[PDB]
């Protein structure tokens, strides 16, 4: 005669104190795109907010001011390989967190939430990602 | 009200939006406007998402009110440096197109 | 013992959490008793969840109908075995039982009306046999026991019964012919509980598991018939085993016979819909003891299916692919699953399979279980059952088509509310000596430890194919002695049992013994009950005894026929008894009970020839 | 004449104290067992080893007992095919992030008491009328339960969702969130306001970050995630 909230506290009351094992989970799992493609769009998001943080504190403590660092680097007559290769480090995160943004956003209408559609968009994404960056990166 | 837990899931939603549509603004008509809505959204946009990652991952009353607690100041210093940026340096828009002409 | 006794007490314990056990368990708090649900699996895991077809009920919403002509479709399916006053309180009830189902949630499919949509269904007419074929089978697609179980369940959270899930129970405890409650395992934690209580509620299911083919969940054990045996009491017409017509060929899976009712027809290797010549009347939908045997012989004679000759096919593709998805999703996915059949294009292939018990433990049509002393019936105090697991008996001799899940509700609410009627919440409740059920730990204990020949599974098995080849659709004298044999010696080569685990938590090793006891004590009574019962009667077909034989040859003109006596024919109920100690059975017989409730308002049926 | 398939199963025992989990492997033959993985533990346990422990029971895939991670997936012990592939050992686990009763048992008691508390039940406002007519329902409106009232409540699409693993404690989890749908948009239920006014917290449904492998991952082939979502749209709109 227990209401929910009473199985629940008692639930880990129970286990919490006892013996038995948390089965495995992450180490046995079976990887699919669209989780990997999950994990990549949250570390995509916290990577582009860490530096767009980061950008902000050098704007706050760094001795000089942009385009001196701007200068600095042109007059390092770096590679046009090494600049495409940096300046694809540097869209590629936003590229993809962007259009699977917008397939996040799609499904938040509730489309697209059958598992092939699920399987379509994410290489639609991969590739709109790809296509976007190497094209941003010759700019 | 209490609502708050959906009208936050929708703001999310409308901020994302609005800073997908300031990236074209940023390439079409770079400048004050979309330098400071972009610190705007660039940094409400990034505190939500911050907090869905502590929500999931963070655990017990205190690590959670201090993870949170950073959050905020970590937010709060990055929206001025911004700002910061936008007023006394060459603003967004600006700094991208000059590391894209090195 | 080393054992850990916990003392529970309640007003009523129910044992099972099906259809039955549910209805009756939060019908009894519901009026206000403070009831305990003991279940050895979670209620929703229960064979119930399995049922496909439908519940029976004359709402009238694809006819005018009447819950008197379902009364006499259930008289004549039981072939004249069955308790008419049970049966005219089962089908009275039906209409307010579907409705109670459909008010709590239950997601019936819908007529373009918006009430419940009812199909055809096997054996079933309007206007008394004699105007065409009835469509009331209230239907849930054809999941409707998923969705009835989920529903009753859903509802009994919404009551204060004291659920215990997953403990098994091992005996009832009887003080002076009354039951005191039941003794039981925890299985999650090893522990032993007496449940004491003023009232018991058997609701624990068949045993299609003492055959070696079945639709049957490998959780229908037996067990609440066991405990009855155990306890010294009789189960009532357990030979009585139905083989519903079409479980899929190989894995036994049940495919509904709600195909046939919404127009599939079985064909054999010449593609002959059979049924037209074995019952030119209601074809494909005849009773299923009727099309069982009649699948049976075109493959023994020799027009079989598939490369062995050994099934027959059930053709569902000339039906609209709409129809088959509306009406048909479940088996549709099982077909494909188990057999690769995709039913829009090929057939399924089927053969009758072992289904349902229509013998169990006796009640009255209120619920109450019974005891027959001296040509009178005696109410067990304290002790109910409904369900599977009892003998109302609304099924007799062959059960039709939708009416266990009706029967289910029916009866587990019949229970509630006897016990409301009978006796007050609170009331003292009663004593059991102290050492209660001690036998039932020793029991346990001995199989927990048990090292000898020949392991569970093994003897399991040989129950299994012994039942399956001497007990079978067809029965001759010397095959079911033979039988006997064979499970008597099998029930004494339990003292070679051999065990591997010794642990006390989670030992299913140790919980499959248990119901391994349970199954052999409900065998025992069925091969025993049917070789001595020489006659052919719904389900129970001899060869050596082709005739059915009642008190009159209600063949001919009654005027001047001696009538005869009781011990010289069959309509009467089986009843069996087992000395565990031995595993000797021992049979006596009661009447079949011909009066209704009220004979103004629903007359008795007599005895007839029974064809479809 | 025979083809030897190798199974590695999961195996804890309470009983034994200090047991520490391990993995047993298990040699079957394929032409004498049945085409399904229980079949395989079915065979195992009559034949090599009795001491290995599983819920079962219908073996039809529609009571839902059998859950549990096979070849790193969750799925139906008694719906998933062997994989006849002999070079390859299948992984046989319990259902992933959960505690482990005994074997392949997990203590399931949450994941009920999460369903029991968004009160799976028909509610309406004036019930003094149950019990006297069937209440009507259109065909297009029961329509809507279609791919929400199949639901067997095995637990594999939430013991699959990551979002579980982590919140399991407070998060209803996809199986009874798309059940809280399904009565949600039963249109005889009258307590739609109520049951979304339950889910306005961080964590009853909006640990959901739409990873989807709860699709994926159910025997059913039923749409927790698009029930989810449609929660969601339906939480941002009503008005109380
Ligand atoms: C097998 C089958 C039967 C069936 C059907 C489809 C299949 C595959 N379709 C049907 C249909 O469409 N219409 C209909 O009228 N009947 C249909 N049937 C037959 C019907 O489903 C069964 O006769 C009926 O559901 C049985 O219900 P009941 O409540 O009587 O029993 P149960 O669902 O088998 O549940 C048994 C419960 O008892 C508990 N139990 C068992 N042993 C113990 C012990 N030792 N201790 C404690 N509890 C025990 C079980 O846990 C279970 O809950
Ligand atoms: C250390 C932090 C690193 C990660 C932080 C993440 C920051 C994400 C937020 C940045 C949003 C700003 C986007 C602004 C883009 C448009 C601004 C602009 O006007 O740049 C011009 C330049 C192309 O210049 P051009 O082809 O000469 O034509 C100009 C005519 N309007 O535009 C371009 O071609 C460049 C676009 C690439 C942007 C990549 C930003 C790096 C990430
Ligand atoms: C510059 C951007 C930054 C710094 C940023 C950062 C982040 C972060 C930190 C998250 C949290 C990730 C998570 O919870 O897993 C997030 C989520 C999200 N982002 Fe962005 N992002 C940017 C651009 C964009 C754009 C252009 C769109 C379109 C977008 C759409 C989304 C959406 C829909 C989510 C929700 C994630 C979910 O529901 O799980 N973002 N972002
Ligand atoms: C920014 C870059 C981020 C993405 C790149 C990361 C790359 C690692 C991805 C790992 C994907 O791993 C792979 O996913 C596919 C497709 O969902 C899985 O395929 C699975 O699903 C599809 C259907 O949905 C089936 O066709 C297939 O038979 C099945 O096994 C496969 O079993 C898994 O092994
Ligand atoms: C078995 C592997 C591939 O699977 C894993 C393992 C660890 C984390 C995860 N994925 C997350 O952790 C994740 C990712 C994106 C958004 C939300 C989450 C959340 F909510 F926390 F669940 C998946
Ligand atoms: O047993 C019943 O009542 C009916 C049954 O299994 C079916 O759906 O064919
Ligand atoms: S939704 Fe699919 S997987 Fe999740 S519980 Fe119901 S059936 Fe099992
Ligand atoms: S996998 Fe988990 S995060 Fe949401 S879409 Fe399914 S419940
Ligand atoms: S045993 Fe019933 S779902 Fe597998
Ligand atoms: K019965
Ligand atoms: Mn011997």
């Amino acid at each position: 005669a227990t209401t929910a909230k009473e199985e629940m506290a008692r639930f880990w009351e129970k286990n919490t104190k006892s013996s038995r094992p948390l089965s495995p989970h992450i180490s046995i799992y079976k990887w699919s795109l669209p989780m990997a493609m999950s994990i990549t769009h949250r570390g995509t998001g916290v990577a582009l907010s860490l530096g767009v943080s980061l950008f902000s504190l050098a704007a706050l403590l760094l001795p000089e001011q942009f385009p001196h660092y701007v200068a600095v680097v042109k007059s390092l007559s770096l590679s046009p390989a090494l600049i495409y290769s940096a300046k694809f480090a540097l869209v590629f995160p936003l590229s993809y967190h962007t259009w699977n943004g917008i397939r996040h956003l799609v499904w938040d209408m509730g489309k697209g939430f059958k598992l092939s559609q699920v399987e379509q968009s994410g290489v639609v994404v991969l590739i709109l990602t790809l296509l976007s960056s190497a094209a941003i990166a010759a700019m | 009200s209490s609502k708050a837990a959906s009208l936050h899931w929708t703001s999310e939603r409308a901020v994302s939006a609005l800073l997908l549509g300031l990236l074209p603004a940023a390439y079409l008509y770079p400048g004050p406007a979309v330098d400071y809505s972009l610190a705007a959204a660039l940094t409400l946009h990034g505190h939500w998402g911050l907090g869905q990652v502590i929500t999931d991952y963070v655990h017990g009353d205190t690590p959670i009110k201090v993870a949170n607690t950073g959050l905020y100041v970590l937010s709060a210093i990055t929206f001025t440096g911004l700002c910061y940026f936008n007023y006394y340096d060459v603003g967004i828009c600006k700094a991208v197109a000059m590391l894209w002409s090195i | 013992t080393q054992y850990p006794v916990v003392d529970h007490e309640f007003d009523a314990v129910v044992v099972g959490a099906g259809g039955a056990g549910l209805r009756a368990a939060f019908g009894l708090s519901e009026a206000g008793f403070n009831t305990a649900c003991v279940t050895k699996l979670f209620p929703t895991r229960s064979h119930t969840v399995a049922a496909q077809g439908g519940i029976n009920a004359a709402l009238g919403n694809m006819e005018d109908d009447n819950w008197r002509w379902h009364f006499y479709d259930t008289v004549k399916g039981s072939d004249w075995l069955g308790d008419q006053d049970a049966i005219h309180y089962m089908t009275e009830q039906a209409p307010a039982a579907v409705i109670e189902l459909e008010n709590y949630g239950m997601p019936f499919s819908r007529t373009e009306e918006g009430k419940i949509y009812q199909r055809a269904f096997g054996g079933q007419s309007l206007q008394f046999g004699k105007g065409g074929q009835a469509h009331r089978c209230c239907c849930v697609a054809d999941r409707t026991g998923h969705s009835l179980l989920h529903t009753l369940y859903g509802r009994s959270l919404r009551y204060d019964t004291s659920y215990f899930v997953e403990y098994f129970a091992l005996d009832l405890l009887m003080e002076n012919g009354e039951c005191r409650g039941v003794i039981a395992l925890c299985i999650e934690d090893g522990t032993i509980h007496r449940f004491r209580a003023k009232n018991t509620v058997i609701a624990t299911g068949g045993y299609g598991r003492t055959y070696f083919s079945c639709t049957s969940a490998h959780t229908s054990t037996g067990d609440g018939t066991a405990m009855v045996t155990r306890a010294g009491l009789p189960c009532q017409d357990l030979e009585f085993v139905q083989f519903h017509p079409t479980g899929i060929y190989g894995a036994g899976c049940l495919i509904t016979e709600g195909c046939r009712g919404e127009g599939g027809i079985l064909i054999n290797s010449q593609g002959e819909r059979f049924m037209e010549r074995y019952a030119p009347v209601a074809k494909d939908l005849a009773s299923r003891d009727v099309v069982s045997r009649s699948m049976t012989i075109e493959i023994r004679e020799g027009r079989g299916c598939g490369p062995e000759k050994d099934h027959v096919y059930l053709q569902l593709h000339h039906l609209p692919p709409q129809q088959l998805a509306t009406r048909l999703p479940g088996i549709s996915e099982t077909a494909m699953i188990f057999a690769g059949v995709d039913v829009t294009k090929e057939p399924i292939p089927v053969l009758p399979t072992v289904h349902y018990n229509m013998g169990g433990i006796p009640t009255n049509y209120k619920g109450q279980v019974i005891t027959h002393v001296n040509g009178e019936d005696k109410v067990v105090p304290g002790l109910y059952a409904c369900g599977e697991a009892a003998s109302a008996s609304v099924h007799g001799a062959n059960r039709l088509g939708a009416n266990s899940l009706l029967d289910l509700v029916v009866f587990g609410r019949a229970c509630a509310l006897t016990i409301a009627e009978t006796c007050k919440p609170g009331e003292p409740v009663p004593s059991i000596k102290p050492n209660a059920g001690e036998e039932s730990v020793a029991n346990l204990d001995k199989l927990r430890f048990a090292d000898g020949t020949i392991r569970t599974s093994e003897a399991r098995l040989n129950m299994q194919k012994t039942m399956q080849s001497h007990a079978a659709v067809f029965r001759t004298g010397s095959i079911l002695q033979e039988g006997c044999e064979k499970l008597s010696q099998i029930y004494r080569d339990l003292a070679h049992l051999k065990t591997f685990d010794r642990g006390i938590v989670w030992n299913t090793d140790l919980v499959e013994t248990l119901e391994l006891q349970n199954l052999m004590l409900c065998a025992l009574q069925t091969i025993y009950g049917a070789e001595a019962r020489k006659e052919s009667r719904g389900a129970h077909a001899r060869e050596d005894y082709k005739l059915r034989i009642d008190e009159f040859d209600y063949s001919k003109p009654l005027q001047g026929q001696q009538k005869r006596p009781f011990e010289e024919h069959w309509r009467k109920h089986t009843l069996s008894y087992v000395d565990v100690k031995s595993g000797k059975v021992t049979l006596k017989y009661r009447p079949v009970i011909d009066r209704t409730l009220n004979e103004e308002d629903c007359s008795s049926v007599p005895p007839a020839i029974r064809s479809y | 004449t025979s083809r030897i398939k190798k199974f590695s199963i999961y195996r804890w025992d309470p009983d034994k104290p200090g047991d520490k989990p391990r993995m047993q492997t298990y040699e079957v033959d394929l032409n004498k067992c049945g085409p399904m993985v229980l079949d395989a533990l079915i065979k195992i346990k009559n034949e090599l080893d009795s001491t290995l422990t599983f819920r079962r029971s219908c073996r039809e895939g529609i009571c839902g007992s059998c859950a549990m991670n096979i070849a790193g997936g969750n799925t139906l012990a008694c719906t998933k095919k062997i994989d006849p592939d002999l070079s390859k050992t299948t992984k046989i686990y319990p259902l992933p992030h959960m505690y482990v009763v005994k074997d392949l048992v997990p203590d399931l008691s949450n994941f009920y008491a999460q369903y029991k508390s968004i009160e799976p039940y028909l509610k309406k406002k004036d019930e003094s009328k149950q019990g006297k007519e069937q209440y009507l329902q259109s065909i297009e409106d029961r329509q809507k339960l279609d791919g929400l009232y199949e639901c067997i409540l095995c637990a594999c699409c939430s013991t699959s969702c990551p979002s579980y693993w982590w919140n399991g404690d407070k998060y209803l989890g996809p199986a009874v969130l798309m059940q809280a749908y399904r009565w949600m948009i039963d249109s005889r239920d009258d307590y739609t306001e109520e049951r979304l006014a339950q889910l306005q917290d961080p964590f009853s449904l909006y640990r959901c970050h739409t990873i989807m492998n709860c699709t994926r991952t159910c025997p059913k082939g039923l749409n927790p995630g698009k029930a989810i979502a449609e929660i969601k749209k339906m939480m941002a709109t009503y008005k109380e």
